[PDB]
C-alpha cells in the first residue's frame, strides 16, 4: 500500500509536469 | 557652514572608539605567553 | 589616456585589460612582464625553500613543492633520494631569480615606454588578431619553443646524469636513461588507456623509459606541427569552425589550461614514478595499502596465520581476492589493490600477493618504509595538524601530494568559468549582440510564437 | 597551576635517584619529541602498535624499565621488544640506526636527555590522557 | 505653537545619513549593546565557570572559537539581570555566571523589534507597501525560536546556542545527534526555502544581466540605465522564451516573480521555526517505526536511515561528558559504542 | 544628500589627521594597557593561565547553585 | 535543401517548444538514460554491497524503504574507481548486488548535466542575448559533480559518492563532517554565506520590488493583473525602492543602478557556491578544515577546551560508529 501511494503521488508529479509545459497558458505579448 | 556634532558623527564615534581601543588590547594579547 | 579611461575604451577599470586587445606592443609588455612574475616566483620559492631545508628529513616534512622537482629532474640527490648536495638547487633558485629582472626590464619597458602598437614600427612583430596566417605563424614558432623544452628532459636524462628513478632495481636511485621507448604503439596505447581504475589513461606511465620516449615523441611532434603552421593557412573547415578573435583565442586557451590543470591534479594525486614518493610522500592508495602492510607484519610476527585469518565480515582481515581474483590487502585499502611501489612490488607474483613470499621474504627495509607511510599518508588540516580530522595537535604536516592537488583542482576549475565566460564573450562580441539586444531588432520579437 | 621544579623531577635511575629538569630542558623535549617521535607517538601513543604506549606504568613494566632517564635514553640507543629479547634498531629510530633514519643523525646527547624527560613529564600533567588515544581527547 | 510631541516627531524624522525615528529610540541602543555585549564577551570573558571552556581572545581563542557562551544548567532560565539575585551588582560576577548572554539575547530580541518598526516607519514617510518588515518575520521567527522557546522548553538557558562560530557549529551537531533534526520535514522545507532562495537569487539575477538591452556603447553595460528610465532594462519576452524553452516553463508575469522571491525564503524559515518550536520539547522526527520494528526482528536489514541511528548513538556517547559538564558523566571504555578497529 | 559634510572631505583635511594622529594611537595604547596591566583580567573574573586550576586537581569549577554561584565562585577563588 | 542540412536547422531551430541543439543531442539521450535507470532502482533495485563487506543496504521502496529512507546505493567499495558498466558484470544480478546502478546514473547524469549547461550557452547565442546564464549554473553544477565524481576520485571509490537519497544524503554530510571538519573549513564558510546570502537577497529584492509597485489595479483584483507580459514600461518605481532601503541602512549601501542591482543578486550565491563546491572537491585530497585541538593550554600544560574540543568530540562519535565492520585497523585513511 505505501509502495503504491509513493509511486502514485510521483506518476501524479510527472503528469502535472506534462500540463503545466505543454498545456500551458501561452504566454500573450499583445 | 558644515556642522561637526550630528547624529552621524555620534553613531560613528560610538563605533571607532571602542573599535580601536579593542584592537590594541588584541594586539597586546599576541604577545602573552603561558 | 590613449584609451585608458572607460569613456574612450568602452571598458571600466576592472575590466581594463581589455583595454590592451588591439594594443599589441603594451600587450606584449603585459604578457612579458607576467612571464617575468612566474619566473620570479620559481626563483625566489626555490631559496625560500632551500633556506628553510633540513637535509635529513625527508622533504615532504617540509613543506616543498619546488626542491622535489629538481630532485627528481636527478640533481642533488643519490640513492634513496637521500640530499647529496644541495648546490643544484640554489643555482635554479639564483638563475631564474636574476632571469626574472630581465624579463620584468622587458615588461616594463614595452608597457610604459615603448611603441604601443607595434604594427607601423615592424610588419614582423605587429599583428592583427583576423590575420589567420599571421596567428598559425606565431603559433608554429612557440611549437617549436615548447618541442625543444621537452628535449631538452630527454637531453638531461639520456645524455647529462639521468632522472631520479624510484623503481631503479636494488632500490631508488638516479639513472641514465639508455634505452627510452620509441615504439608508437606503446606511447600512443597510453592515450587509448581509460581514465578508470587499473587503467588511468596517460596518468598509469610506470617507467622512465617510456616518459622519456613520450618527450621525443613529442619534441617532435611539436617541432614539426611548428614548422607546418609557419608554413600554411587554416584550411576552410577550420575557417568555418572557429571564431578568430583575440578574445576567442584565450578562450580555447583557457579550456586547454582547465584540462591541463585537472590532469596534473590526477597525476599527483595517483603517480609515485614521476613524482617520486621518497620526494613528494606516500600516494593516498600507497598509505592505505601501507597501513595494511604494516599490520600484517606485525599480527605475523606474532604468530598470526595471515592468510586463514577471517576477518568480522567474512573476508579476509589481511588479505582477500579482488573482483578478478588476485591477491590484495583487506579492510577498506581493497579499493586501492591497483596501486603499485618498489616497496611492495617484490611480494607480488603472477596471481598478486604472494603468500609464501609474505611469511618468509618481507625485508626489514620493507617494514620500515611501510610504517613511514603509513603515518604520512595525505591527511590533514589547513592549519597543517597532521592526521584525521580528530587528530590533536601536534604533528605539522600536510602532504605536498594534497596542497599540490588542491591548488590545481581550484585553478582548473576556475580557468574552466573563464574558458565559458570569455568563450561565450567572444561568440557574442564576433555576431554583434554582446552589450545587449537591440531595442528596435529585438531578435525574438521576429520569431513565430511558441504556443 | 604552574609547570613547577617538583613537576619537572623525574627518575633518573632504576636505582631511585631523581633529576630537576629546566624548563628550558622541558621546551627542548617537547620540541625534539615532535622533531623525532610524534609521527608515530602523538599523544603517547603507538600508531604502528596500539599495544604498546609511553604511560609511566606501562614503561615501568618493560624489561629492561624504561621508567627512567637512563631506560628511555637506552631505549634510543639500543631499542628493544617490550620483553628485552629483541633488537629492532633495524624498525625503530635509535642511534645505532642513524643511516636508515636520518631524523636521528643530529641527535646529541643532551636531546636524548630532553625527548626523556618530555616522556616522563607529560603524564604528570595530562593524567591519563597521556597514552590514552582518542577516548581522552 | 505646535505640540512638543510634534516637534519631537519633526527631529526624529529629519532626512539625515542615518535615519532616526521613534523606532531608533528601541533599536539603536539595543542593537549596540547586542553587538557590544558580543565584541566584549567574545573578546575578555571567559566560560571556565559556566562550561569548563576558554572563549575569549584573552584567553587564546580566534575569531573561529571565540564565544559568549550560555549560563551553567543551574541557572535553569534566569533573566540573570546585573542586580538580580544571582550576580546582586557584581559585575564581574555576573560575566562570570553568563550575565552577557542573556544581556546579548534579550537586547538582541528588542532590537530585531525595533529594527521591524524601522521597517514599517520608513515605508510609511517614503509612501510604500510594508513587505520588507513583512519579509523580516522570518528571521524573527526564527530568532525567537531558536534563542528562545527552545531553550524554554528544555532545563535551561544552557542548551541554547551560544554566540560563536564554533558554539554554533556545535548546535549543529547537537542537534544531529539528539534530535536527529535533519530528519524532520519542517527543517527539510526550511532547506528547500534556502536552496530555493540562493537559486532564485543567482537564476534572476544572472538572467536580467543576460537579457538587457543594448542602451549603451559601452563594453561595461551598468552606464547605460537611470534610476528614472521609464523603460524596462531588460527584455521580458527574451527572458521569457530563453526559459521556456530550455527548462520547460518560465515566468511571464514581472509582479508574480518578484512576489515569488519574498514567499520561498520567508516561507521556509518559518516552516523551520515551527520544527524547532517541536524540538523545545524533544517532539521530534526521530524515528520510523516501522523500520525500527523490521531492523529489530530482521538483522539483515538494512537502510541508510538504520545507519545515520548509529551516527547519533556515537554522538551523543562520545560528547555529552564534555558538553554536558553539569550532568557528570563518566562512561567507561567499556560502555562506549564504536565499529571495529576504530 | 543629507547636509553633512562628505566623509572625503573630511578624512582627506589637515585638520582631522592632527585630531586623530593624536587619538587613534592614545586610544589604541589604552587598550594595549588594559590587557598589559592585567586589570582585563580582574574587571571581567577571567582566568589568568595560572588560575585555570591549583596545583593538584583536575576538577574544573563549575556552577551548580544558582543562588549562591557569586560565593561558589568566591570559594572556587580562595581555594587557588 | 539535402536530409543533413534539414537536420541541422531542425536541430538548431529557435522555433521548437523546447530547443533541442548540439549539445541537446547529447543531453536527451543520457538524460533520459539516468532518469529512467533511477525510477527502476529506486522503486525495485534489491539491496547493494556499498561497503564491499558482504553487508548490502536497502534501498528501493519495494525493499522496505520510504521516499526519505530510499535511495540508489552507490556501487561497491571492492569495485573502487573501476568501470563497471552492465557488459562487466557476469548477469543482471550481480550487477545489481554491487551497486552498478548508481554508476550508470551519475555517469549519464553529470554528462546530460554538463551538456544541459553548454544547452544553455546555445540557446542564449540563436536568441541574440548574453552568454552568461551557463556560468551561473556551472555553480551547482560544480557542486555535482565534487560530490558524485571528484570525491570518490580523491578517496578512491564509488562507494564514497554521494548517495543518490534523502537519508543517504545526510549519511553522506555527518561521516564528512568526521572525516574532514567541513563546518570548519572556510570555503563551505563561504557557500554557508552564498546560500543564507542568496536566500536573504532574494527575500530583500523580491520586497523591495514589490513594496513599490505602481497602482494599476483596484482592490478586488490581484496587483499582478497590473502588469501585462512584453509591456514596454517597468512596472516598479526603482527610485521609490532605493528611498526606502538607503533610509533603512544608509544612502550609499543601496542600489539604484538595477544593472549593478541584478549583477550582485547573480554574483553572491555564484561566487559562494563555487567556493563551497571546491571545498567538497579539495577535501577530497583531505585538505581539510581548521583543527584547534588542544590549542589552548594553561601554565602548567592542562588543556583548556574551547567549542572546537567539543565539535572534536561529536566528531568522534561519527567517526568511530560509521561503517561499523568496515575498518580492520586503527586510522581510516580514506
Ligand atoms: C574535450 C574534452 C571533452 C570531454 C569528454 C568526456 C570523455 C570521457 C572522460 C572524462 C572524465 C573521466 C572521469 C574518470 C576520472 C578518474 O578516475 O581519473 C583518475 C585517473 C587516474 O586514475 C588512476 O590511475 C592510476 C595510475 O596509478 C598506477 O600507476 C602509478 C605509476 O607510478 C602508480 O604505480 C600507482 O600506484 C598505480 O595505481 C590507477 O590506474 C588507478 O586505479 C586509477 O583510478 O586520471 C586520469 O585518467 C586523467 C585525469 C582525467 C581528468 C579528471 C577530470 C575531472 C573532471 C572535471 C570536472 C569539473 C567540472 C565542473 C563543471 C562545471
Ligand atoms: C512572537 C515574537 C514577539 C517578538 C519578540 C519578543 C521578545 C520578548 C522577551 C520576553 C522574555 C520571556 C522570558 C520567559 C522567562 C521564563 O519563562 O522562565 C521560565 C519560568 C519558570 O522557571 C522554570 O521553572 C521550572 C519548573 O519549576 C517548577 O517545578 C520544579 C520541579 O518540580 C519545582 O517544584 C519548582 O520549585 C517549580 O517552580 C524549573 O525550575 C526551571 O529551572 C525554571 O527556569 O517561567 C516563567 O518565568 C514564566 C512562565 C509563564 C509565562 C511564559 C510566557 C513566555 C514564554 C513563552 C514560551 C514558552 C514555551 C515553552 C516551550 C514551547
Ligand atoms: C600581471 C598583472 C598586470 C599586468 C602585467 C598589467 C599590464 C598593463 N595594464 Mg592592467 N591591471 C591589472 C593587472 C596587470 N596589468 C589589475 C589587477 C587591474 C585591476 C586593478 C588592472 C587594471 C588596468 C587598467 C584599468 C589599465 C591597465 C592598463 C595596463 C597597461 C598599461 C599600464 C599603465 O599605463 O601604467 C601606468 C602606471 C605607471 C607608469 C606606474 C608604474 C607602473 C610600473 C609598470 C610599475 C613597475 C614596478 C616594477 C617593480 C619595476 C621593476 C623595474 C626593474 C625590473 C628594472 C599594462 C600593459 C591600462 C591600459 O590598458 O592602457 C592601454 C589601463 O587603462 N590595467
Ligand atoms: C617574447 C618576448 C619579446 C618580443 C616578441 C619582443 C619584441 C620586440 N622588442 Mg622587446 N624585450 C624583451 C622581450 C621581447 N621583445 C625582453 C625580455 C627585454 C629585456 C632585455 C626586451 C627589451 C627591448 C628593448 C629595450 C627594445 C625592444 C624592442 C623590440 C622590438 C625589436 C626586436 C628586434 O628587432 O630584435 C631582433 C633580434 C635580435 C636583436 C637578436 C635576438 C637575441 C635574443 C637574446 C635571442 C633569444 C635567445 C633565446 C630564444 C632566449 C629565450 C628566453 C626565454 C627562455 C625567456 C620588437 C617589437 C625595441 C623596440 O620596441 O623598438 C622601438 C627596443 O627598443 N626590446
Ligand atoms: C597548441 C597547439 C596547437 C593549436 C592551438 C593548433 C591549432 C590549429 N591547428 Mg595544428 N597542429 C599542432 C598543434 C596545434 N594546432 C601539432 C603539434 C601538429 C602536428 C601533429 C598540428 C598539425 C595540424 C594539422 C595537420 C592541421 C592542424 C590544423 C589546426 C587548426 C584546426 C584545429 C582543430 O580543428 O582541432 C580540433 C580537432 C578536431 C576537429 C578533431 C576532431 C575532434 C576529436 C574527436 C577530439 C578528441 C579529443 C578528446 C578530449 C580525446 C583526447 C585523447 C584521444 C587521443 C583519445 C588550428 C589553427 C588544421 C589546419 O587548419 O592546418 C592549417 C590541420 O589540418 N594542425
Ligand atoms: C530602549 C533601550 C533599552 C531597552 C528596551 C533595554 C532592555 C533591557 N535591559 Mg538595557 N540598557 C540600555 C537600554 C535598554 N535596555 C542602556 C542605554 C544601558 C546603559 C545604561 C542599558 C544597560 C543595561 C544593563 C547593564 C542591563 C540591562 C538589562 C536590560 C533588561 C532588563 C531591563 C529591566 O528590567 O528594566 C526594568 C525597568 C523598566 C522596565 C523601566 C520601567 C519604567 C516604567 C514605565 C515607569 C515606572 C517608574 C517607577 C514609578 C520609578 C519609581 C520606583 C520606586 C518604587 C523606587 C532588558 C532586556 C539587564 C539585562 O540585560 O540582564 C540580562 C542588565 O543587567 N540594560
Ligand atoms: C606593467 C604593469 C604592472 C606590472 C608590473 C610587473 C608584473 C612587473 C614585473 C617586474 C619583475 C618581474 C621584476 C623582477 C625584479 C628582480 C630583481 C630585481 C632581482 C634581483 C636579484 C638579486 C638582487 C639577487 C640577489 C641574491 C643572490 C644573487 C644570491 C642569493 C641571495 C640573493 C637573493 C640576495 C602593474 C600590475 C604594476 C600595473 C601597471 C602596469
Ligand atoms: C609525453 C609523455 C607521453 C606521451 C604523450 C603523448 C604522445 C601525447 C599526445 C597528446 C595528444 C595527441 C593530444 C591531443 C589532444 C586533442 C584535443 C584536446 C582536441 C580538442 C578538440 C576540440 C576542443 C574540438 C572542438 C570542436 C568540436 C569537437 C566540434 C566542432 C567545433 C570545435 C572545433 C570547437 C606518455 C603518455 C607516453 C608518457 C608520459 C610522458
Ligand atoms: C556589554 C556591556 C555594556 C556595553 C559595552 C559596549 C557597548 C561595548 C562595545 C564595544 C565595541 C563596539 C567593541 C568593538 C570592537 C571591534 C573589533 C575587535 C573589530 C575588529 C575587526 C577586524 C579584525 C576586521 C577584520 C576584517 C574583516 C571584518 C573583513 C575585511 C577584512 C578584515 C580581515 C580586515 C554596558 C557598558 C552598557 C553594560 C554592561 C555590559
Ligand atoms: C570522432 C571525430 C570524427 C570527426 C573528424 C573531424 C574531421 C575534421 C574535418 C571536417 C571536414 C568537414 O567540413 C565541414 O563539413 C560540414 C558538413 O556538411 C559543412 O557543411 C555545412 O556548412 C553550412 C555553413 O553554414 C551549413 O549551414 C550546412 O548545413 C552544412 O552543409 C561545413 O561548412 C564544412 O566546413
Ligand atoms: C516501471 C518500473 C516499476 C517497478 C515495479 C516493480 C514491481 C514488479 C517486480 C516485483 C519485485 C519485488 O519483489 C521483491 O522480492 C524480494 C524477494 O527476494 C522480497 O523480499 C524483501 O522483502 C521485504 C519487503 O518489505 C524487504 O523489506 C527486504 O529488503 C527483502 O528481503 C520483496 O519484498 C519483494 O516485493
Ligand atoms: C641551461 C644551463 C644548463 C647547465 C647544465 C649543467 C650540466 S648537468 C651535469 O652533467 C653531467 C654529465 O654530463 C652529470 O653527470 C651531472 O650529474 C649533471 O649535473
Ligand atoms: C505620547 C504622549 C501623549 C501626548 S500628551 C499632550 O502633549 C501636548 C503637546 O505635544 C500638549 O498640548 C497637551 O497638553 C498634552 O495633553
Ligand atoms: O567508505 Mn564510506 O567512509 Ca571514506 O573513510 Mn574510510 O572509507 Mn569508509 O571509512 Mn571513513
Ligand atoms: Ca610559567
Ligand atoms: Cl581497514
Ligand atoms: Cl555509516
Ligand atoms: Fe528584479
Amino acid at each position: 500500500m505505501e509502495t503504491i501511494t509513493y509511486v502514485f503521488i510521483f506518476a501524479c508529479i510527472i503528469a502535472l509536469f506534462f500540463f503545466a509545459i505543454f498545456f500551458r497558458e501561452p504566454p500573450r505579448i499583445t | 557652514s558644515y556642522p561637526i556634532f550630528t547624529v552621524r558623527w555620534v553613531a560613528v564615534h560610538t563605533l571607532a572608539v571602542p573599535t580601536i581601543f579593542f584592537l590594541g588590547a588584541i594586539a597586546a594579547m599576541q604577545f602573552i605567553q603561558r | 589616456a590613449t584609451n585608458r579611461d572607460q569613456e574612450s575604451s568602452g571598458f571600466a577599470w576592472w575590466a581594463g585589460n581589455a583595454r590592451l586587445i588591439n594594443l599589441s606592443g603594451k600587450l606584449l609588455g603585459a604578457h612579458v612582464a607576467h612571464a617575468g612574475l612566474i619566473v620570479f616566483w620559481a626563483g625566489a620559492m626555490t631559496l625560500f625553500e632551500l633556506a628553510h631545508f633540513i637535509p635529513e628529513k625527508p622533504m615532504y616534512e617540509q613543506g616543498l613543492i619546488l626542491i622535489p622537482h629538481i630532485a627528481t629532474l636527478g640533481w642533488g640527490v643519490g640513492p634513496g633520494g637521500e640530499v647529496v648536495d644541495t648546490f643544484p638547487f640554489f643555482v635554479v633558485g639564483v638563475v631564474h631569480l636574476i632571469s626574472s629582472a630581465v624579463l620584468g626590464f622587458g615588461g616594463v619597458y614595452h608597457a610604459i615606454r615603448g611603441p604601443e602598437t607595434l604594427e607601423e614600427y615592424s610588419s614582423f612583430f605587429g599583428y592583427d588578431w583576423k590575420d589567420k596566417n599571421k596567428m598559425t605563424t606565431i603559433l608554429g614558432f612557440h611549437l617549436i619553443v615548447l618541442g625543444i623544452g621537452a628535449l631538452l628532459l630527454v637531453a638531461k636524462a639520456m645524455f647529462f646524469g639521468g632522472l631520479y628513478d624510484t623503481w631503479a632495481p636494488g632500490g631508488g636511485d638516479v639513472r641514465v636513461i639508455t634505452n627510452p621507448t620509441l615504439d608508437p604503439r606503446v606511447i600512443f596505447g597510453y592515450l587509448l588507456k581509460s581514465p578508470f581504475g587499473g587503467e588511468g589513461w596517460i596518468v598509469s606511465v610506470n617507467n622512465l623509459e617510456d616518459v622519456v620516449g613520450g618527450h621525443i615523441w613529442i619534441g617532435l611532434i611539436c617541432i614539426a606541427g611548428g614548422i607546418w603552421h609557419i608554413l600554411t593557412t587554416p584550411f576552410g573547415w577550420a575557417r568555418r569552425a572557429f571564431i578568430w578573435s583575440g578574445e576567442a583565442y584565450l578562450s580555447y586557451s583557457l579550456g586547454a589550461l582547465s584540462m591541463m590543470g585537472f590532469i596534473a591534479t590526477c597525476f599527483v594525486w595517483f603517480n609515485n614514478t614521476v613524482y617520486p614518493s621518497e620526494f613528494y610522500g606516500p600516494t593516498g592508495p600507497e598509505a592505505s595499502q601501507a597501513q595494511a602492510m604494516t599490520f600484517l607484519i606485525r599480527d605475523q610476527k606474532l604468530g598470526a596465520n595471515v592468510g586463514s585469518a577471517q576477518g568480522p565480515t567474512g573476508l579476509g582481515k589481511y588479505l582477500m581476492r579482488s573482483p578478478t581474483g588476485e591477491i590484495i590487502f583487506g579492510g577498506e585499502t581493497m579499493r586501492f589493490w591497483d596501486f603499485r611501489g618498489p616497496w611492495l612490488e617484490p611480494l607480488r607474483g603472477p596471481n598478486g600477493l604472494d603468500l609464501n613470499k609474505i611469511k618468509n621474504d618481507i625485508q626489514p627495509w620493507q617494514e620500515r618504509r611501510a610504517a613511514e607511510y603509513m603515518t604520512h599518508a595525505p591527511l590533514g588540516s589547513l592549519n597543517s595538524v597532521g592526521g584525521v580530522a580528530t587528530e590533536i595537535n601536534s604533528v605539522n604536516f600536510v602532504s605536498p601530494r594534497s596542497w599540490l592537488a588542491t591548488s590545481h583542482f581550484v585553478l582548473a576549475f576556475f580557468f574552466l568559468v573563464g574558458h565559458l565566460w570569455h568563450a561565450g564573450r567572444a561568440r557574442a562580441a564576433a555576431a554583434g549582440f554582446e552589450k545587449g539586444i537591440d531595442r528596435e531588432s529585438e531578435p525574438v520579437l521576429s520569431m513565430p510564437s511558441l504556443d | 597551576a604552574e609547570l613547577t621544579p617538583e613537576v619537572l623531577t623525574v627518575p633518573l635511575n632504576s636505582e631511585g635517584k631523581t633529576i630537576t629538569l629546566t624548563e628550558k630542558q622541558y621546551l627542548e623535549g617537547k620540541r625534539l619529541f615532535q622533531y623525532a617521535c610524534a609521527s608515530c607517538h602523538v599523544g603517547g601513543i603507538t600508531k604502528t602498535n596500539p599495544s604498546l604506549d609511553l604511560r609511566t606504568e606501562t614503561l615501568a613494566l618493560a624489561t629492561p624499565p624504561r621508567d627512567n632517564i637512563e631506560g628511555l635514553v637506552d631505549y634510543m640507543k639500543n631499542p628493544t621488544t617490550y620483553d628485552g629479547e629483541q633488537e629492532i634498531a633495524e624498525v625503530h629510530p635509535s642511534l645505532r640506526s642513524a643511516d636508515i633514519f636520518p631524523k636521528m643523525r643530529n641527535l646529541t646527547e643532551k636531546d636524548l636527555v630532553a625527548i626523556a624527560g618530555h616522556i616522563l613529564v607529560e603524564p604528570k600533567i595530562l593524567g591519563d590522557k597521556w597514552g590514552g588515544g582518542k577516548v581522552y581527547y | 505653537e505646535r505640540g512638543w510631541f510634534d516637534i519631537l516627531d519633526d527631529w526624529l524624522k529629519r532626512d539625515r545619513f542615518v535615519f532616526v525615528g521613534w523606532s531608533g529610540i528601541l533599536l539603536f541602543p539595543c542593537a549596540y549593546l547586542a553587538l557590544g555585549g558580543w565584541l566584549t564577551g567574545t573578546t575578555f570573558v571567559t566560560s571556565w565557570y559556566t562550561h569548563g571552556l576558554a572563549s575569549s581572545y584573552l584567553e587564546g581563542c580566534n575569531f573561529l572559537t571565540v564565544a559568549v557562551s550560555t549560563p551553567a544548567n543551574s541557572m535553569g532560565h534566569s533573566l540573570l539581570l546585573l542586580w538580580g539575585p544571582e550576580a546582586q551588582g557584581d559585575f564581574t560576577r555576573w560575566c562570570q555566571l553568563g550575565g552577557l548572554w542573556t544581556f546579548i539575547a534579550l537586547h538582541g530580541a528588542f532590537g530585531l523589534i525595533g529594527f521591524m518598526l524601522r521597517q514599517f516607519e520608513i515605508a510609511r514617510l517614503v509612501g510604500v507597501r510594508p513587505y520588507n518588515a513583512i519579509a523580516f518575520s522570518a528571521p524573527i521567527a526564527v530568532f525567537v525560536s531558536v534563542f528562545l522557546i527552545y531553550p524554554l522548553g528544555q532545563s535551561s538557558w544552557f542548551f541554547a546556542p551560544s554566540f560563536g562560530v564554533a558554539a554554533i557549529f556545535r548546535f549543529l551537531l547537537f542537534f544531529q545527534g539528539f534530535h536527529n533534526w535533519t530528519l524532520n520535514p519542517f527543517h527539510m522545507m526550511g532547506v528547500a526555502g534556502v536552496l530555493g532562495g540562493a537559486l532564485l537569487c543567482a537564476i534572476h539575477g544572472a538572467t536580467v544581466e543576460n537579457t538587457l538591452f543594448q542602451d549603451g556603447e559601452g563594453a561595461s553595460t551598468f552606464r547605460a540605465f537611470n534610476p528614472t528610465q521609464a523603460e524596462e532594462t531588460y527584455s521580458m519576452v527574451t527572458a521569457n522564451r530563453f526559459w521556456s524553452q530550455i527548462f520547460g516553463i518560465a515566468f511571464s508575469n514581472k509582479r508574480w516573480l518578484h512576489f515569488f522571491m519574498l514567499f520561498v525564503p520567508v516561507t521556509g524559515l518559518w516552516m523551520s521555526a515551527i520544527g524547532v518550536v517541536g524540538l523545545a520539547l524533544n517532539l521530534r522526527s526521530y524515528d520510523f517505526i516501522s523500520q525500527e520494528i523490521r531492523a529489530a526482528e530482521d538483522p539483515e536489514f538494512e537502510t541508510f536511515y538504520t545507519k545515520n541511528l548509529l551516527l547519533n548513538e556515537g554522538i551523543r556517547a562520545w560528547m555529552a561528558p564534555q558538553d554536558q559538564p553539569h550532568e557528570n558523566f563518566v562512561f567507561p571504555e567499556e560502555v562506549l559504542p564504536r565499529g571495529n578497529a576504530l | 544628500t543629507t547636509g553633512e559634510r562628505p566623509f572625503s572631505d573630511i578624512i582627506t583635511s589637515v585638520r582631522y589627521w592632527v585630531i586623530h594622529s593624536i587619538t587613534i594611537p592614545a586610544l589604541f595604547i589604552a587598550g594595549w594597557l588594559f590587557v598589559s596591566t592585567g586589570l582585563a583580567y580582574d574587571v571581567f573574573g577571567t582566568p589568568r593561565p595560572d588560575s585555570y586550576y591549583a596545583q593538584e586537581q583536575r576538577s574544573i569549577p563549575l556552577v551548580t547553585d544558582r543562588f549562591e554561584a557569586k560565593q561558589q565562585v568566591e570559594t572556587f577563588l580562595e581555594q587557588l | 535543401a539535402n536530409l543533413w542540412e534539414r537536420f541541422c536547422n531542425w536541430v538548431t531551430s529557435t522555433d521548437n517548444r523546447l530547443y533541442v541543439g548540439w549539445f541537446g543531442v547529447i543531453m536527451i539521450p543520457t538524460l533520459l538514460a539516468a532518469t529512467i535507470c533511477f525510477v527502476i532502482a529506486f522503486i525495485a533495485a534489491p539491496p547493494v554491497d556499498i561497503d564491499g563487506i558482504r553487508e548490502p543496504v536497502s534501498g528501493s521502496l519495494l525493499y522496505g524503504n520510504n521516499i526519505i529512507t530510499g535511495a540508489v546505493v552507490p556501487s561497491s567499495n571492492a569495485i573502487g574507481l573501476h568501470f563497471y558498466p552492465i557488459w562487466e558484470a557476469a548477469s543482471l544480478d550481480e550487477w545489481l548486488y554491487n551497486g552498478g546502478p548508481y554508476q550508470l546514473i551519475i555517469f549519464h547524469f553529470l554528462l546530460g548535466a554538463s551538456c544541459y549547461m553548454g544547452r544553455q550557452w546555445e540557446l542564449s547565442y540563436r536568441l541574440g542575448m548574453r552568454p552568461w546564464i551557463c556560468v551561473a549554473y556551472s555553480a551547482p553544477l560544480a557542486s555535482a559533480f565534487a560530490v558524485f565524481l571528484i570525491y570518490p576520485i580523491g578517496q578512491g571509490s564509488f562507494s564514497d559518492g554521494m548517495p543518490l537519497g534523502i537519508s543517504g544524503t545526510f549519511n553522506f554530510m555527518i561521516v564528512f563532517q568526521a572525516e574532514h571538519n567541513i563546518l570548519m573549513h572556510p570555503f563551505h564558510q563561504l557557500g554557508v554565506a552564498g546560500v543564507f546570502g542568496g536566500a536573504l537577497f532574494c527575500a530583500m529584492h523580491g520586497s523591495l520590488v514589490t513594496s513599490s509597485l505602481i497602482r494599476e489595479t483596484t482592490e478586488t483584483e490581484s496587483a499582478n493583473y497590473g502588469y501585462k507580459f512584453g509591456q514596454e514600461e517597468e512596472t516598479y518605481n526603482i527610485v521609490a525602492a532605493h528611498g526606502y532601503f538607503g533610509r533603512l541602512i544608509f544612502q550609499y549601501a543601496s542600489f539604484n543602478n538595477s544593472r549593478s542591482l541584478h549583477f550582485f543578486l547573480a554574483a553572491w550565491p555564484v561566487v559562494g557556491v563555487w567556493f563551497t563546491a571546491l571545498g567538497i572537491s579539495t577535501m577530497a585530497f583531505n585538505l581539510n578544515g581548521f583543527n584547534f585541538n588542544h590549542s589552548v593550554i594553561d601554565a602548567k600544560g592542562n588543556v583548556i577546551n574551547t567549542w572546537a574540543d567539543i565539535i572534536n568530540r561529536a566528531n568522534l562519535g561519527m567517526e568511530v560508529m560509521h561503517e561499523r565492520n568496515a575498518h580492520n585497523f586503527p586510522l581510516d585513511l580514506a
